[PDB]
RNA sequence: AGGACCGAACCGACUAAUGUUGAAAAAUUAGCGGAUGACUUGUGGCUGGGGGUGAAAGGCCAAUCAAACCGGGAGAUAGCU
RNA sequence: ACACAGGUGGUCAGGUAGAGAAUACCAAGGCGCUUGAGAGAACUCGGGUGAAGGAACUAGGCAAAAUGGUGCCGUAACUUC
RNA sequence: AAUUCCUUGUCGGGUAAGUUCCGACCUGCACGAAUGGCGUAAUGAUGGCCAGGCUGUCUCCACCCGAGACUCAGUGAAAU
RNA sequence: CGAUGUCGGCUCAUCACAUCCUGGGGCUGAAGUAGGUCCCAAGGGUAUGGCUGUUCGCCAUUUAAAGUGGUACGCGAGCUGGGUUUAGAACGUCGUGAGACAGUUCGGUCCCUAUCUGCCGUGGGCGCUGGAGAACUGAGGGGGGCUGCUCCUAGUACGAGAGGACCGGAGUGGACGCAUCACUGGUGUUCGGGUUGUCAUGCCAAUGGCACUGCCCGGUAGCUAAAUGCGGAAGAGAUAAGUGCUGAAAGCAUCUAAGCACGAAACUUGCCCCGAGAUGAGUUCUCCCUGACCCUUUAAGGGUCCUGAAGGAACGUUGAAGACGACGACGUUGAUAGGCCGGGUGUGUAAGCGCAGCGAUGCGUUGAGCUAACCGGUACUAAUGAACCGUGAGGCUUAACCU
């Protein structure tokens, strides 16, 4: 359940650290965001050796939400933390060349087939 | 009332194993990969069993490549296949969030033994 | 919170006119003793639906 | 066409073969029957008239009684119509069955909200609360403003404010229908539906395309 | 307790 | 809204609850009668009969469990050894109420409640 | 050793709520400052109105102070309501 | 001005825990505070908890929350050491 | 600048974004040396800003425990 | 001026159209995509933040778009007191001075129990012309009316390439409304367990009281969103701008003057709710009442005796109904409430005994004990027989019928 103002964990190797949702894309007066919902966010923090650098600002996919994801059946895939992989502005697609932890099924999408490429589990 | 139960009971399965809490438990399930219906497995201890009868389900959590990945199951529910109890054990309070802050060797449980 | 003008007294008794009592008028004879009383109440004798108790 | 009386029992679930859970709440329907048909000549409108169930022999009043003695028929608990779809034509006393509803694809479900007695404005029109601090005083769920100033100097007819709440007629539209047992009398509509278990409903097919 | 105060407008 | 709810809060804190019925309670055994407002004797109701299907069957870990409320031995005692037995067969009923008028000092719903037999 | 430290009694009254025809003509509740000293307090005196006193707010001088209260000049004056 | 949640100096200093006259439970002893009985709506006051986020509220981290003990390890810029 | 009208001076730092804050430039409307200038460890229920932790402050309120509100009985005001 | 509280913010809105978005068109220096400009159209919708007390403004990033204004520059008997705007103080400047400055900075009590109008709800009374029980007809009124993205058509029309549709169809979200507890969660001081200090039950053991429910860990019903179902429409009617057909005045021409056809989220309906106090008080079905004499100003007259029906009310048990009334259900030919029996659920191995150990503790008995508000059964108890209210055939006039 991402909203504004809040801290996420970075999802791959994309030197990034710790993030944060300045904004949720996706519809007028929108509040929370998840599951695979589309939010640009800040760089708070990185390692000096990775392609982003603090401060940065740019769309990410949240893959991860501690309120979990809800399925058909009525069960739920509820995680520990927040994580969210790093797209490209300017036209979708992980700068990641890999991206850690367990995806959820809802990802597949055509356009984050990418992500779901990697990550062994799920 | 009754004419729930009867609609409930029959829609319910007769080979559910028993299970204590505390338990590391394996739960196939069943799910579409955008085409062949695999199964996956998905071991892990139960922390919070809820009997309500057609309506029961348990959670069960799994630490994995990290943080841990919790996961609820409905015991009548197609999606979930064979539930194999992996390891006995036992611990007291059939509840068990306070396993979420723990981690590592913090995790453990004493096998039942009987 | 208070009134620009003073109501007529006609005015204050519309408005008491629901404040009027109205008596039950639901007494019944006792059974036995015959004395009449409030229904689904005991009698002050103590006899209730003619059988006896409480005796005091 | 026409609706038919049902009582609702309790939300429940059917299972599906691929595994998704859809949500149902059970509603049985014992027979209708027609009562009276009422008509453009005797009565200026084509209708009928039906009831379910089985109130007390004791307690139904004669001046009922001998409505449902004109049917030649035992007393229903209550008394419910429906419109005719014109090209219907019913005879007095009719058994209307369940197994109607076997083409009726979708539904929608009248019935009476719960009481929620008399409330405030936030949980009736859902008024976001006021501060909780920051120097607030006596004011938090209160509506606050409800007016201009010298210009109308009156609240407007229809405002939204606090009062009583539930306890009324409603109808969800275009609620989809799985199950129609017959044999149990038993409907079973997708979703929830409005009403408090065990009250009195009246299912009726969708205006809706 | 009637106060002070003032009305500077 | 209530709904569904029992009991009632008798413009009393929950705490005072467990100590007014409690001492109420045995009060009602000591005399096998008591007056009290109807509404209290209502909630009274679901008090002492089922200390009374507790009596029902005497064995060590009942006597404490009984122990545990009223918290007077002398009342416990009435029970099983009296009061047990005397009910036998019957279940439930083990009280009644007779509203008797209401009270002179502020209007109060009077209300008697007394056991089935009274032999003292 | 200390106009030293934390912290009750004691003293003080920074924040906020409640109260605003209140229980109270300034309090209560939850926190706060000082607490061996330029401390606090009991008891009894001293400074009396253009004066007193003041680590100074023109504050305080019996719930009133850019001049207390009581009585008197006095039915002061008022081109004002 | 009240049978008023205010104000009023000194003296007597039990048990257990505790550094303690803090605080909790108790002894001696004194009280349940001069309107009650119900119902269990909003709203208001005094509190508890809350999933996701954690100042995005707001004039302002206001208010709540949180930190909290003893023993020990260890502790920077700066300095009138 | 407790002082700067123009003014949100300009530049740099902090933030995704900073009329506030820090540093500097001096074009000081209208700083300035006992009506004291500048600097300063410690101290502060002092002013402004940032951050960690913390949280219903908020997104958005939800439920529960008590005191009123409500009804009955007794007594019985107020401004206007 | 014998007092009209004064900027902004919070909350709550309502109206206007000089229309921000969506809709319908004209023209284009309109290829398409996307624009310019103008007309019609107010149904709905019409940003979160950073700075500043600010509206505004700038910046960051969204969005189909983040409209312009009225409403005492809306709204303090609704809230906030940051600004301004008292009494303290300081800086700059002015004055010899006290002081002053739409110059600046720090700090600074926001009262009122609703009489009427108005509004949100809920009742009593009476009328609707004999009384009563239900089903109603719908005059009228309110509510709802937003829209992206993706796919098919189609990489087709168009175009040099790049790009990329008009019409129509399908799917899925954002915002909003309603309903619901079945799931996922919260609350759950009435349920169980852990544990701290102390007191008490004579003590061992076992329990209870108090300390915010002592601190907590959970957790039934109920309630509730963050949870899941549905809703905006389609169609039709008449139109606005607009596109026309025929056709004279005016041999031609012309959408119009006669006539005729299309045309929008606006209008009238359809959709949902209220509703015959709709005094213009309507219909339909059913039920109940078929006794004897005087008085008076002689009639819609005043009473007595005999009668008291349908039904209602009162009382009691009550309710997922309820502030009080009301409403639904039950009241002995009986499941309304409590209890009870069985079950479920929560808590997770009671008490006691035995065994192992020097001991704290463990094991066995044992998924045991305890279970509130749940479910299925049960008349054990509490809902007494009655009495009360309400009557005794129901005006005049006219017409149509009683074949
Ligand atoms: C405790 C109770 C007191 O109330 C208050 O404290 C509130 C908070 C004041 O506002 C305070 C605070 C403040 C800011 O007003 C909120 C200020 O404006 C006034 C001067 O004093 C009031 C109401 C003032 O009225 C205001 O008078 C203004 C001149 C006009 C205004 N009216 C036109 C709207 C009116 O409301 C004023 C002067 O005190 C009223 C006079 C009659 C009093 O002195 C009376 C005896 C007060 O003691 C009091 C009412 O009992």
């Amino acid at each position: 359940m991402i909203q504004e103002q809040t801290m996420l964990n970075v999802a791959d190797n994309s030197g990034a650290r710790r993030v944060m949702c300045i904004k949720v894309l996706g519809g007028s007066h929108r509040r929370y965001a998840g599951v695979g919902d589309i939010i640009k966010i800040t760089i708070k923090e990185a390692i000096p050796r990775g392609k982003v650098k603090k401060g940065d600002v740019l769309k990410a996919v949240v893959v991860r939400t501690k309120k979990g994801v809800r399925r058909p059946d009525g069960s739920v895939i509820r995680f520990d933390g927040n994580a969210c992989v790093l797209l490209n502005n300017n036209s979708e697609q992980p700068i990641g060349t890999r991206i850690f932890g367990p995806v959820t099924r809802e990802l597949r999408s055509e356009k984050f087939m990418k992500i779901i490429s990697l990550a062994p589990e799920v | 009332s009754n004419i729930i139960k009867q609609l409930e009971q029959e829609q319910m399965k007769q080979d559910v194993p028993s299970f204590r809490p505390g338990d590391t438990v394996e739960v196939k399930v069943w799910v579409v990969e955008g085409s062949k219906k695999r199964l996956q497995a998905f071991e892990g201890v139960v922390i919070a069993i809820r009997n309500r009868g057609l309506h029961s389900a348990f959670t069960v959590r799994k630490i994995s490549n990290g943080e841990g990945v919790e996961r609820v199951f409905q015991t009548h529910s197609p999606v979930v296949d064979s539930i194999s109890v992996k390891r006995r054990g036992a611990v007291r309070k059939a509840k068990l969030y306070y396993l979420r802050e723990r981690t590592g060797k913090a995790a453990r449980i004493k096998e039942r033994l009987n | 919170a208070v009134q620009q003008n003073k109501p007529t007294r006609s005015k204050r008794g519309m408005r008491r006119s629901h404040d009027a009592l109205t008596a039950v008028t639901s007494l019944s004879v006792d059974k036995t003793s015959g004395e009449k009383h409030l229904r689904h109440h005991i009698t002050a004798d103590g006899y209730y639906r003619g059988r006896k108790v409480i005796a005091k | 066409m026409i609706g038919l009386v049902g009582k609702k029992v309790g939300m429940t679930r059917i299972f599906t073969e691929d595994g998704v859970s859809i949500p149902v709440t059970v509603i049985e329907v014992e027979a209708n029957r027609v009562t009276q048909v009422k008509d453009l000549a005797n009565d200026g409108y084509r209708a009928i008239q039906v009831t379910t169930g089985a109130k007390k022999a004791n307690r139904v009043t004669k001046p009922e009684a001998g409505h449902f003695a004109k049917a030649g028929v035992e007393a229903g608990r209550g008394l419910w119509e429906f419109r005719l779809a014109e090209g219907e034509e019913f005879t007095v006393g009719q058994s209307i069955s369940v197994e109607l509803f076997a083409d009726v694809k979708k539904v929608d479900v009248t019935g009476t909200s719960k009481g929620k007695g008399f409330a405030g404005t936030v949980k009736r029109w859902n008024f976001r609360t006021q501060d909780a601090t920051h120097g607030n005083s006596l004011s938090h769920r209160v509506p606050g403003s409800i007016g201009q100033n010298q210009t109308p100097g009156k609240v407007f007819k229809g405002k939204k404010m606090a009062g009583q709440m539930g306890n009324e007629r409603v109808t969800v539209q275009s609620l989809d229908v799985v199950r129609v047992d017959a044999e149990r009398n038993l409907l079973l509509v997708k979703g929830a539906v409005p009403g408090a278990t065990g009250s009195d409903l009246i299912v009726k097919p969708a205006v809706k395309a | 307790a009637v106060f002070q105060m003032r009305n500077v407008d | 809204m209530r709904h569904r709810k029992s009991g009632r809060q008798l413009n009393r804190n929950s705490s005072h609850r467990q100590a007014m019925f409690r001492n109420m309670a045995g009060s009602l055994v000591r005399h096998e009668i008591i007056k009290t407002t109807l509404p209290k004797a209502k909630e009274l109701r679901r008090v002492v009969e089922p200390l009374i299907t507790l009596a029902k069957t005497d064995s060590v870990a009942n006597r404490r469990l009984a122990f545990a409320r009223t918290r007077d031995n002398e009342i416990v005692a009435k029970l099983f050894n009296e009061l047990g037995p005397r009910f036998a067969s019957r279940a439930g009923g083990y009280t009644r109420i007779l509203k008797c008028g209401f009270r002179a000092g502020d209007n109060a719903p009077m209300a008697y409640i007394e056991l089935v037999d009274r032999s003292e």
